[PDB]
């Protein structure tokens, strides 16, 4: 596992 | 989305006031419709909904008014699944094999070409909900031969939302308002804030549909790819799903299974104030503090504040100290309509001073190895009166160049939870080259723009309608604006237009009291009511906002009937 | 019986829907909210029974931003016919009181009455009023957005990602 | 793109002439700039570079001018690997083990507070050239423990590209010019049209570097993914790169290995004229169709040509026919300047009265279910002069109209390869309906607009310098369009503005003849030299072309001395 | 030994660049690119190195379209290290006459010319001027910028899927 | 493999 490819999601609503 | 609820000390009268200020879509189906709906015997509720919902979701009646803002809280976590061997579409329990459910979906599809074509895809479900893809998450997380990720949403199998807005729209009391919104434990992603005819105290709640996990699962329930992933969805459970250990827990007062039950969710009665601007609820008051929550609905007291939400309670305790400049100390309807409009910007407030005085002597520089001449930004910046009024005069330079600033190393006093409003503070003198840059960008960028650096802010922030430019105010949430008037169009493409699809922004607003006499509620949709350029209500209501003049909303019926511009026509059909 | 709604529209154009019973004010909430709105809702009624990509092309992103965001056509056409199924639309409307079920029934009859006036002629929703997808609904598409509205905290955020969940 | 090259049986004067126009982007890197080079003995060439290239790629001296257009020839193919099992970075070729070169790379980048993160990827080469995720073209393509995807582009290992444009800047003549392209075979991506001082044939080549694959190769090695995806790849080799006989290969007179040998490029030399508006090189001339070329360069008559390719080959045809409207029946560089910018739309002088004639009677329609009112748009379409001229009424309803219909049984007179400018056409009587709802939502759509049905197009499709609109002419190719403008503005929001990123259009300009007395051309660059809204280059030639005013560019030294503008200044630094 | 070029410009700015040899027409051929097109120029070279995302942020699109179309930033990066190695740079460049390889060691130097006059003062470029990758460039940077001209019909297509692959 | 998954990418250059 590579944290140098996680892609953060939107998870604010708005 | 801001919300205050003032109760009797602040107000000094028999009944609190209300202020509901969601910030939200100005387009598509989400945005908010202003209705009232008079149903004989049954409900008087006047507010807005979603278009195509048929409650009001935020509004008042003749005895509570209410808003919401979006809460911390966290609604859903994922499940990785273990993966029976040779089944992919199988996981264990505890060992035992479970078959996900499948549906085979074939949806229509229209080509370049204008031809239709079917496309089909089998999707699946466990027992927790859908099946997702996370490998766009991290590539890591790819459903393979042994591991697969599902994602539960407690609102998936939530089916009370809609029944308890229309319980709240029925309410006769503050008192029946709170125990529907403790009975149906169903609001889904929402803070709460009411109001209510004859109560000495305002009403703040995060009490809805949340998951419910111990710390001990987290701890022992994280998987590795859990771990790994966790600081992009914080507070997000990641659960090993082949251990029903792992399941979210059901308390003895839960209202649905998974969830959190009623007494271990927040709230919080005040008889000066609660106010919520999208921090958790820890300062819902910050003379008291709430804590002990659960650790998903965010952190209390180890987290700095918003500059919006420093600014939000900034206002509310200095209306109540008597020293904003409003006539007296008290939190009434008529003041606090001008108080929330008044678009004072907490950043310029509290650091413009001090950047300038490190900044601006020389205003020659030499930023990245190149001159550069900063004394008329310097100039106007200390001229300007910190606010975004539509006469406010270098506003938006302040935005183009505050959106810029490095936070890293900014600030040499840290976030205090015993000063939460004021702290973190001090500009660090070691940020004047970081400082310097950013101003110089903003410099650039207002350059490219158009505008004169000392553009009215009226004039560079606007709604267009019948072809007029109608001037604005307020700003964006991350240079602490209260106010919230926040474009998403670059400075450098037209100013900060509002005719596209802006940010989260001032739709629906509401301050709503109870005088003796009656409700009373003034109001913006600052939109407009209808969609289509044709109608006569697609721009009178924001010529309104322009202008700051709120609307008193009839709700008698003689206040309907005797209204300047009432009109009737009934509407019938057979079934 | 019949629907039957007062409505009354002060400044603003504030509709205040006046009428005997829930499926009345129903009949007269939808009337108004397509009255001022059509187009906007029309095309809503496309996500939420997952059939944009049909009218609109499947690669085309949702024409407004949202609580679902901008995802391809396709993709929300899958997540909305997977998560928001006829089984969710079932379970959901058997949970309800009988009176809101008769509103969101008016609600769907009174949108449904100004897509025939749209359809018949006028100078209001020029931008779609003679489009194929403006079209009557159903009260269970009604439910469908009335579902749709409570996954904002966690099913919408990750539409893309659940149409496209497969195995190996 | 566009090109011709008309030869000295066209133009009746002693020297041909180049038009180039190649559609392109008007800003960013690959934006062309114009400048003359003068190296004393050594060359002495003018026309464009893309921005950071150092000789000119489309342009002329005093003895060659050529230009180039995008060729249908594909120019990489794909490998798929047979991964040595549990070591999925490696691969079989003819049953022995194959390593993948790793680079492990870091890239810095900035974080939203200003700090910087390293971020790092290891990344693989295989012999065929880059690991490549095909993952997005389709899910079973993705790298799993049996199978990886390599991706060849000729031009990663072809160094001559440079360097041919060099000597072409020095070429003393048309003879020399086709020797360099033939011994350079290099021209990565572009077919090329040349015409020569002294020579009476105009010049056309598909000649540069083309992956080399057999017919019989094509169905040996062809993988079943690559089967399943090649219809979305049309051409393209997806070969399987466990096997050596799937190799690209090589032919006795291949200047660059696994390339195409010269002697099977196409090209052609033409007394009248040459041209190329981006279909394959089959008609380069349509009297002197060409065939039998590898299929990689794209079809040769199984295909139906653009309506942009139809339209620019039934210009010249008519022109030298002198049926076009121009006086004469030859192709000057007067009348070449006129005529390129005459923006007649194909689309509309073929199809619009059997459109017309089908769906206008009556002109009150039911489309969907609905009354639509078509009689404005039916009568100020058969008003248009089917031309997007400044002043041409109604264009621009065409083009949101045309742009909509299905094509599927649209015309009732197939392609025909004997006749590929006039087929397909014959609008088909049952596609009424169809088109009738086109029409409809074309109303629609420039109805939301706020422009009128009837508006002239430069008031649609403008260019704005100095707070100015300038009004255009011209159009999109799907259209039928020679002359092209090509907003990617829907017309919804401002009109067909080419202020932002347009879609590729007409970029630099040149036409250019050979009379006695030396070279002469007339060029526009549309968008003008300077990116920078200050410099008097930002706005200065999109003013000549919005009013259709060729610069006659200056190039001997008494030229360029002699000009109204001329001025002079030296640079000079230590190497 | 001296670059010296001699720059004449006519109606619309067109520069005619006049020199006794090919390094020095490079010279003055980069300083009037950087000239006119600073703010695009200086852009694109972070593009070609892979620095866009030090500067920019990783998750931004470019900011211009081209060849390349408009991939994230740190894909964009790591396909232009990946694609556009040290070793590419060096094999291009070791196929060059030696004419060509002065005119670009010459054009980046003119290009730079102009950089130092940028951060001095002026009214132009305003938008960019004092930016930190405005910034002097080198031989090699052409080079890559050179060679990436060549991929636009096969690699620049797929930036993102080449810096995406990666083994299970 | 399921042909409805594909998703071509942009072939033409300038396109
Ligand atoms: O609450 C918010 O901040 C936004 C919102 C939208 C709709 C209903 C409640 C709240
Ligand atoms: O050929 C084209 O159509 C566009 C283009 C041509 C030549 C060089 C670069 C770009």
């Amino acid at each position: 596992f590579e944290p140098g490819r996680t892609r953060a999601p939107s998870l604010q609503v708005g | 989305s801001n919300m205050y609820g003032f109760g009797t000390a602040a107000t000094g009268e028999g009944s609190g006031v209300l202020f509901g200020n969601p910030h939200w879509y100005w387009k598509g189906p989400d945005r908010f419709y202003q209705a009232q709906l008079t149903i004989d015997g049954e409900a008087n509720v006047s507010g807005v909904s979603f278009l195509g919902l048929p409650v009001i979701q935020i509004g008042f009646n003749d005895s509570v008014a209410w808003s919401h803002t979006v809460s911390t809280a966290r609604r859903f976590g994922f499940f990785q699944l273990s993966l029976v061997q040779g089944e992919p579409t199988s996981y264990l329990r505890d060992g035992v094999p479970v078959k996900m459910k499948p549906a085979t979906i074939t949806v229509p599809s229209r080509n370049a070409d204008g031809s239709v074509s079917d496309v089909t895809r089998t999707l699946y479900h466990s027992e927790f909900g859908p099946l997702v893809n996370l490998a766009g998450l991290n590539p890591a997380l790819a459903w393979s031969q042994g591991t697969a990720f599902a994602i539960r949403d407690i609102n998936g199998e939530n089916f009370r939302t809609l029944r308890t807005w229309m319980r709240w729209n029925q309410a006769k009391s503050l008192d029946e308002f709170i125990a529907i919104q403790k009975e149906e434990a169903s609001i889904p992603w929402v803070n709460t804030v009411a109001v209510g005819r004859g109560s000495a105290k305002a009403w703040y709640a995060d009490i809805g549909a949340v998951p419910n996990v111990s710390p001990a699962q987290t701890a022992a329930c994280t998987t590795p790819f859990g771990m790994a992933v966790g600081q992009a969805l914080p507070n997000v459970p990641f659960f090993d799903g082949s251990r029903s250990e792992c399941d979210w827990l059901t308390d003895a007062d839960s209202v649905q299974k998974g969830a959190v039950g009623v007494s271990r969710m927040p709230s919080l009665q005040r008889d000066d104030y609660v106010g919520n601007m999208n921090d958790s609820y820890w300062l819902a008051n910050v003379h008291a503090p709430l804590t002990g929550y659960p650790a998903i609905f965010g952190p209390a007291g180890t987290s700095a504040q918003t500059l919006r939400t420093r600014m939000g309670h900034t206002m509310a305790l200095e209306r109540l100290a008597g020293t904003d400049g409003y006539a007296g100390n008290k939190a009434t309807s008529a003041v606090v309509r001008e108080m929330v409009l008044g678009s004072r910007v907490f950043s310029a407030e509290r650091f413009k001073d001090e950047v300038l005085d490190l900044i601006c002597t020389p205003a020659q520089w030499t930023v990245n190895g190149a001159a550069v001449d900063a004394a008329q930004a310097c100039a106007v910046l200390a001229a300007w009166d910190n606010r975004g009024r539509k006469d406010s005069r270098g506003s938006h330079l302040w935005d183009e160049f505050w959106s810029r600033v490095p936070t890293a190393s900014l600030f040499t006093v840290p976030f205090s939870a015993a000063d939460p409003l004021n702290t973190p503070r001090g500009i660090n003198a070691a940020a004047a080259d970081a400082l310097r840059q950013a101003m110089a960008t903003a410099i650039a960028r207002v350059g490219q723009s158009g505008y004169a650096l000392d553009a009215p802010r009226g004039e560079v922030l606007y709604a267009t309608r019948g072809g007029t430019r109608l001037p604005l105010y307020g700003g964006c949430g991350a240079m602490g604006y209260f106010t919230i008037t926040c474009s998403e169009n670059d400075i450098t493409q037209g100013g900060y237009s509002m005719d596209g699809q802006p940010n989260a922004s001032n739709s629906y607003m509401q301050v709503v009291s109870f005088p003796a006499s009656g409700v009373q509620a003034h109001t913006f949709l600052t939109f407009s009511l209808s969609d289509d350029p044709a109608s006569p209500h697609h721009g009178d209501y924001t010529k309104a906002y322009s202008a700051g003049q709120w609307l008193r909303v009839p709700f008698t019926e003689a206040e309907i009937t005797g209204n300047a511009d009432y009109r009737t026509a009934t509407v019938k059909e057979l079934e | 019986s019949t629907y039957s709604a007062e409505i009354r529209r002060t400044t603003m154009g504030v509709p205040h829907i006046k009428a005997g019973n829930w499926g009345s004010a129903g009949y007269g909430f939808g009337y108004v909210q397509a009255q001022d709105n059509l187009c906007t809702m029309a095309d809503s009624f496309l996500t939420y029974r997952g059939e944009r990509s049909r009218h609109l092309g499947g690669s085309a992103q949702l024409v407004y931003n949202s609580t679902l965001g901008r995802p391809r056509n396709i993709d929300s056409d899958f997540f909305h016919r997977h998560v928001i199924s006829d089984e969710a639309v079932d379970r959901t409307m058997a949970a309800q009181p009988a009176k809101l079920l008769q509103m969101v029934e008016g609600f769907a009859a009174g949108y449904n009455r100004y897509v025939r006036e749209a359809k018949a002629g006028g100078s209001a929703h020029a931008a779609c009023r003679s489009e194929a997808w403006v079209q009557p609904i159903t009260a269970r598409d009604v439910w469908r957005r009335i579902y749709a509205a409570n996954l904002a905290g966690g099913y919408s955020n990750f539409a893309e990602a659940i149409a496209n969940a497969q195995p190996p």
